[PDB]
């Protein structure tokens, strides 16, 4: 997309990962598994959920019957009366056809953001105790038990704890 | 011309009558005089649908 990570350098998604739209795939000595990240999976809820609101919502119709009726020698505001109609129906199709075409792009994008920016929160963490080993994996040059994994999604990892570790792995 | 086997014609007419109003009929003849009226309260303008969709 516009920020690069979907469908960019994260070929795919995960269909195990059920727990929201963005998340983690860890692997350790004690087990593996799926998480999701529920503080940008809640973000982007709220703000999609504020979003097709906001399009439904700001349209306020009033009560109106659009059926008027003309006889045979009032052909002239028959058809100004049509092409009002007309008029509507093009305006009405022409702002729907293209606000969910520029809508649709601009969510997708929204949501490469978040993947972008989940991305960059872990990357400023691990500054060099992990290797970017690119496809938006980090494989760390320490033993990261599920209490250190549990740090790094929380943003609490402790670099200078680990970075003893680190520092001799690197060679 | 025949119209329904009617060589004449019937031009139909209406009026309104304001709460506490008048009206005056007066004719030497060809009046179709009123039997039935039809005292009516209109609320906001609607429309009328023509469509063969039952109700
Ligand atoms: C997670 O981050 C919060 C931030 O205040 C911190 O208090 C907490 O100790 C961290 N760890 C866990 C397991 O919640």
């Amino acid at each position: 997309g516009l920020f690069g990570a979907i469908a960019g350098f994260i070929e795919g998604g995960w269909t195990g990962m059920v727990d929201g739209w963005y998340g983690y795939h860890h692997q350790n000595e004690q087990g593996s598994g799926y998480a999701a990240d529920l503080k940008s999976t809640q973000n982007a809820i709220d703000g999609i959920t504020n979003k097709v609101n906001s399009v439904i919502e700001k349209m306020n119709t009033q009560f109106t019957a659009v059926g008027k009726e003309f006889n045979h020698l009032e052909k002239r505001i028959e058809n100004l009366n049509k092409k009002v109609d007309d008029g509507f129906l093009d305006i009405w199709t022409y702002n729907a056809e293209l606000l969910v075409l520029l809508e649709n792009e601009r969510t997708l994008d929204y949501h490469d953001s978040n993947v972008k920016n989940l991305y960059e929160k872990v990357r400023s963490q691990l500054k060099n105790n992990a290797k970017e080993i690119g496809n938006g994996c980090f494989e760390f040059y320490h033993k990261c038990d599920n209490t250190c994994m549990e740090s790094v999604k929380n943003g609490t990892y402790d670099y200078p704890k680990y970075s003893e570790e680190a520092k001799l792995n690197r060679e | 011309p025949k119209v329904r086997d009617q060589e004449g014609r019937m031009n139909y007419y209406w009026t309104l009558v304001e709460p506490g109003d008048k009206i005056t009929f007066e004719a030497t003849g060809n009046l179709v005089v009123p039997r039935y009226a039809f005292a009516m309260e209109r609320n906001a303008g609607s429309g009328i649908i023509i469509s063969d969709t039952p109700v």
